[PDB]
């Protein structure tokens, strides 16, 4: 839109199945280096995490205080589950409908991780759940541990453009997120 | 006194650190009657396969935490040649018969010095999918060799990894949280178990009598026993002793009855 | 005492073989397997029929498949999905209102002391409405029998097959309950509590028992499809184990400590 | 003709616990039989019998044995009170049965296993106190109560029966009530003498615990069991 | 005998009330036995 | 005076299928006596155990015979899966009491009857196979299961008993369940040696089969039948 | 083994004829005739009468008859139509509303397993009401009766005949049901399930039985029918055979193959 | 005996209760004899 957007937000929706159990150091380092590049007070930022339960394990704040509270928290947290990848975005999609209903025009971003692809009976509601969240007003990422179809990925996020390795992640990120920074108000 | 030698067949063992064979449930798990549910006549033990089957298992190392088991299913390391275990004319027996009902006679073996700590915990623990991925897909050779030691993680506790049936797309599938094939590592003494400790024996000895829902069971889809190697205190030594200590074991079918004879089973 | 507690069995002492003491006196027989597990306790709440149903398809089951769900109550102290035996128990945490709700059910009186592996009984069945003032009616079809899922036209009214048939359907007075004692129907010899084995069906699941079950009940009401109600009726299913026999110790659940 | 009777004001309730059968409905059922089957429980003290682990809080990834410093002090090296509710007791299955149930009567048997190296020499003192106002943490305050000095040599276990010493015949097995410093008193395993190594031998050795049901604990009045093991 | 205080008087046989098992032709035992 | 009841739960219940009586309504109704009429069926076992014939879709018309061409094949001649829901089982006495039942146990006896010329020489393999994850096609691959050559001469029936081999001790009926590679196997009718006619003799002859029970066959659980024959 | 099929005699071998086997033990005598049918299943849905009835007039019924229809239930488990017993059973696949459309009824749960010629068997009769809070009652006549058709006023109210006679009139509570066990009473020795020889009767039919049958029930109100109601109610009429004889073996229906 | 668990009482006598016939004046036996 040629109107700045008023908000801007960041969702690290993140793995912790049982596939991410030798990952989760690397994964880990993806999303602290990203806290603690974007330290500006317009985006807000939440970490939802899913192995079985899509749990938030911090609300879409700002405070670095916060925000390194919930860092602190992601460093212990145990993987191990099945990739409920759908329940991981269901938590992003309560929070995308409570905040479009402020009068703000914000800007919604996900970031999903996954080594284990998903079975035909989740793949289709995470599928299903992707396409919500972009009638929400989201733009999806799905940011990539290691081997992983892009195929499985091509549907979850926007496009095939929108699909990273995690390796090329951070470099990758590191202007896709701040495209819209200077885009904003 | 704590010398005895095991002699079955044509493969004898010995052991000089014996502290008994903890026979499971009866005085002689050996008398078993044959299958009721059959109408021809079983495939009795012969000798040929009235004898021990020594096969390697992964090395027990410092780095293996506690409650790190190492499960063998009963009889399926015979069929997919888990640990060098070639099960000989047994399994050349066991791909012909359709149901199979035997009890089975471990042995573990693990050589501690007197300088060395440890206490691993030997059982015969029935009925459970250990040997299986949290995705159903049971383990090859190789993913038994890329983890050496299956941590007891709260997916193993509480059931929550063993195999389901896929729903399908209709129904929203539901959060598992538990499963009835769960590991308690605290209460694995309930099983025929003895603990190989360093300073006790080098050589654990059940003898478990066929247990099994139906009178026999099928020969490719039973897992009625597993032998189960779990760490309850971690291997400790000063620098200079002989590290990563061997485990092996040694399985002998005790009474076999092989029902329902066809060919060499394709899948 | 001096023990070995490597040798895998210890002798349950006393206070008077380290000590001087006595023995205590034998309190109650209340552990008896066949005194403990006979007492009714509820299974599963399940929705009452008001026409001829449609029985959940086997998996892995598609969408657009209109069927009955919810209905059928698979008897069995293993955890359940959409009435057909599982092996993980699932509840749901955030339902949300994406694909169709599965009734799941477990028996948490049993396996909290289910410190074994085979299991055998009788099931004595009593079926407690949970709504004021309903007439309803408790079919039932054994282990290996299926549901017969359609409708004869009795005097211009869709009167389904599931009023009559060979197994009892016990009709309840109003206000009434339904009791009746099952036998021990399955073919296999005993109940799994925890199976290792793979069922060769569609397709094979580690840990997944066939014929663990004592049947299915269903709750139907009695009156033609023409007198269709509008409001969801449930019902509660409540559930006894007569003369329990159980075989091959093993472990109870993992008490977390958070 | 009629036997003219007179239904009590209990008429048509259900009640769970009946001491009694009912109507058969699909009877005439010959079930195949389960003589082939070894190991029937007859009665579910054959297993809290049965030395299962404890689970102690090392100094949810708890240890069931007791890490042995070189340090010395004087107070117990492990102690942990004797109540079938505590949480060195969920996953026993003397404790796992017992939370299942109302009353207990009898001697919880803790069983031992020094775990250490062979060469290793050294002496445990075993106390149980019975429910005092304060917990005894010196040696000189636990040598006073029920003790056993246990010597480590060839056989490597040690099964400290507790008594069963209460007012009433059988306790509770459950006491999640208005608490005090709890009966029934305290378990505690003093190290004696220090444990004395060679050289090349590792520091620190283990004490696995273990805790049994002794030949004369019995159990009383079943209630409903705690669910939140599936949660 | 179970939870069962009917000593008296069984309506039902033996077969129609409980499931005896068809032929195929106290002292608390341990279940485990070191031999 | 009155005797105190306690009505039950059941209580005014109809249940359908109860094991008991009910009141008369007109009683003392001599009946005119049944003595003339002989053949009572005592029993419905009395009728699996006559041989009935089976339906074979010819290479609503069927055929209850198998039609043997000239022509070499390694393939059986005709092979069925042993089910009594299978279409070759529907109309059968032993398949239609059966899939009125819910449970089966023992041997069905599928007895052939070669209604050729008499000048006709030849030989027929006849192989059970146990359930496999292929049906066997070869007779190199049926040799090895239970079978049994039947030659053709003077006496022109053979009876081919097809044993009980099962894990349960009473099979299900009705494999009208999500299916595999069928439970309990496969029959199937191999030709060993080709069948050799003089000449002025009709080609291709008749293998009529039949389908009896056994000695040993035995049926259980009632169920509701399916009404579709009258549609 | 060798045999001959044309003689007509196959003796039931078993697995030890040919081969190395042994006999199976006997699982159980569910089999048996007293047994097997000695159930309950539904047989018609009949309505309810409300006044005094006029009984259906013989075939060919003519246009213009104003007779009381589908309110009798003639007793059999051979097809019957509008109350008298039928040779074919037909139903109306598409019923359009020109003439009445006659109510027929057979026993689907018997002809499956009427693998026999002649049967004998007493008659239990539940009728089971298909309406909440129904007070109804059971009138009967035997096989070789007729209903009796008229009323008396007692007290300026028509009190038909048929709430007094010398047959089973069973009155229903409000809610209840009512049972009761007919003996055999026709002038047949058995019943013929199958029936080959021709009724000399009103015009004679080959294959019609004249008295197959246990009677005819037939289900009314007690009230005057001063105070008759407006809606149509039913009633549904289980039958159970008690004491049932079979001879004669004979076929099973043809079961299609599409 | 047939589908009848009362093996201890019966009420009504055998003639009201079933219906016998009139006077005229296990092994299961096979249904055709080849003679
Ligand atoms: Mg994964």
């Amino acid at each position: 839109s040629m109107a700045c957007y008023g908000g801007f937000d960041l969702y690290f929706i993140l793995d912790k199945s049982g596939s991410v159990l030798h990952h989760w150091n690397e994964i880990y380092y993806f999303v602290e280096q990203l806290a603690h590049k974007f330290i500006s007070p317009q985006l807000r930022m939440s970490f939802i995490v899913f192995s079985t339960r899509g749990t938030t394990l911090m609300k879409l704040t700002e405070d670095r205080e916060q925000i390194r509270q919930g860092l602190e928290e992601l460093q212990k947290v145990l993987p191990g589950g099945d990739t409920y990848m759908h329940e991981g975005f269901e938590r992003a999609s309560e929070q995308i409908y409570y905040e479009n209903r402020q009068g703000y025009r914000t800007a919604s971003v996900i970031i999903a991780l996954t080594d284990g692809e998903l079975h035909e009976d989740l793949f289709f509601y995470s599928e299903r759940e992707a396409n919500r969240s972009r009638d929400l007003g989201a733009i999806v990422y799905a940011v990539g541990v290691k081997d992983f179809n892009e195929t499985q990925l091509a549907r979850i996020a926007d496009s095939k453009d929108h699909v990273f390795p995690v390796n090329d992640g951070f470099q990758a990120l590191q202007g896709i997120i701040h495209s819209i920074l200077k885009k904003s108000c | 006194d704590r010398v005895t030698t095991q002699t079955a067949g044509n493969t004898a063992i010995n052991t000089q650190s014996s502290l008994g064979v903890l026979c499971a449930y009866v005085e002689d798990p050996t008398k078993s009657d044959p299958p009721s549910s059959s109408t021809d006549q079983p495939t009795t033990t012969f000798t040929a396969i009235d004898r021990w089957y020594t096969g390697r298992l992964n090395s027990w190392t410092k780095a293996v935490k506690t409650f790190s088991f190492q499960a063998v299913p009963l009889p399926g390391a015979f069929l997919s040649r888990q640990g060098g275990l070639n099960g000989g004319a047994f399994t050349a027996t066991l791909h012909r018969h359709f149901l199979m009902k035997c009890g089975w006679q471990v042995q573990v073996q693990c050589n501690l010095t007197q300088f060395h700590q440890g206490a691993l915990l030997v059982a015969m623990v029935p009925e459970t999918t250990l040997d299986v991925k949290p995705d159903g897909k049971a383990k090859s050779l190789q993913e038994l060799n890329e983890e050496q030691w299956v941590e007891m993680s709260d997916d193993y506790r509480t059931g929550k990894n063993m195999p389901f049936q896929s729903l399908g797309t209709y129904y929203r599938p539901p959060n598992w949280t538990w499963g009835p094939n769960f590991i308690n590592p605290y209460q694995v003494t309930v099983f025929p178990h003895q603990i190989l400790n360093a300073r006790t024996s080098t050589s654990v000895d059940i003898n478990v009598p066929y247990i099994g829902e139906t009178p026999t069971q099928s020969s490719e889809t039973q897992n009625s026993w597993t032998l189960l190697v779990m760490v309850l205190v971690p291997l400790d030594y000063k620098e200079g002793a002989t590290t990563d200590p061997e485990i092996t074991f040694s399985v002998r079918p005790t009474s076999p009855y092989f029902n329902g004879l066809r060919n060499r089973y394709t899948t | 005492s001096t023990d070995n507690a490597e040798t895998g069995v210890i002798e349950a002492g006393n206070t008077d073989t380290d000590f001087s003491g006595e023995l205590a006196a034998p309190g109650s027989n209340h552990t008896n397997v066949k005194f403990l597990f006979d007492r009714s306790r509820l299974l599963n709440v399940i929705k009452v029929l008001e026409k001829d149903a449609v029985f959940p398809r086997p998996f892995p089951t598609a969408t657009g498949t209109q069927q009955d769900d919810g209905y059928f109550c698979l008897l069995t102290p293993r955890p359940t999905v959409a009435s057909r035996p599982a092996t993980r128990f699932g509840l749901y945490v955030s339902p949300s209102d994406s694909g169709v709700l599965a009734n799941t059910s477990l028996d948490f009186n049993f396996y909290s002391l289910a410190c074994f592996t085979y299991f055998r009984s009788d099931l004595e069945v009593t079926v407690v409405s949970l709504e004021p003032d309903l007439e309803f009616a408790v079919g039932w079809f054994p282990s290996g029998s299926e549901y017969q899922a359609s409708s004869f036209v009795y005097d211009q009214l869709h009167v389904p097959y599931h009023f009559t048939g060979r197994t009892p359907r016990a009709f309840a007075s109003k206000g009434g309950k339904v009791s009746f004692v099952l036998p021990w129907n399955s073919v296999s010899s005993v109940l799994p509590v925890r199976w290792g084995g793979a069922s060769k069906l569609s397709s094979a699941t580690r840990g997944l028992p066939a014929h663990a079950d004592w049947g299915t009940i269903y709750a139907f009401i009695p009156r033609p499809n023409e007198k269709k109600s509008t409001a969801v009726k449930h019902v509660a299913v409540y559930i006894r184990y007569k003369n329990a026999r159980a075989w091959c110790p093993s472990m109870l659940p993992f008490r977390s400590y958070k | 003709g009629p036997i003219p009777t007179a239904p009590r004001e209990n008429s048509l309730m259900f009640l769970s616990t009946t001491p009694d059968d009912t109507v058969p409905a699909y009877g005439n059922v010959r079930t195949p039989p389960v003589n082939y089957l070894p190991g029937e429980i007859t009665d579910l003290l054959q297993l809290a019998r049965i030395p299962t682990l404890m689970a102690f809080g090392r100094v949810d990834a708890y240890v069931p044995y007791v890490a042995v410093p070189t340090q010395f002090d004087d107070k117990p090296l492990i102690s942990f009170p004797i109540t079938l509710s505590d949480p060195v007791y969920q996953n026993t299955l003397v404790g796992a049965i017992s939370s299942n149930f109302a009353n207990y009567r009898g001697c919880i048997q803790i069983t031992l296993t020094f775990c250490g190296p062979m060469m290793a020499r050294g002496k445990f003192l075993l106390s149980y106190s019975p429910p005092n106002g304060t917990q005894p943490q010196t040696l000189s305050e636990a040598m006073q109560c029920t003790y056993s000095i246990w010597d480590i040599g060839l056989n490597s276990s040690w099964t400290f029966v507790i008594p069963y010493i209460s007012p009433s015949d059988y306790r509770e097995t459950r006491a999640i009530t208005n608490s005090v410093y709890s009966a029934d008193g305290w378990f505690s395993l003093h190290k004696l003498t220090k444990i004395t190594l060679p050289p090349d031998c590792p520091q620190s050795p283990c004490i696995l615990f273990f805790a049994s049901a002794g030949e004369d604990y019995t159990l009383r009045l079943p209630v409903d069991c705690n669910p939140s093991y599936v949660f | 005998r179970g939870n069962n205080g009917n000593m008296t008087f069984n309506y039902y046989a033996n077969t129609y009330q409980n499931s005896v098992d068809f032929s195929t032709s106290g002292i608390l035992n341990p279940l485990g036995y070191l031999k």
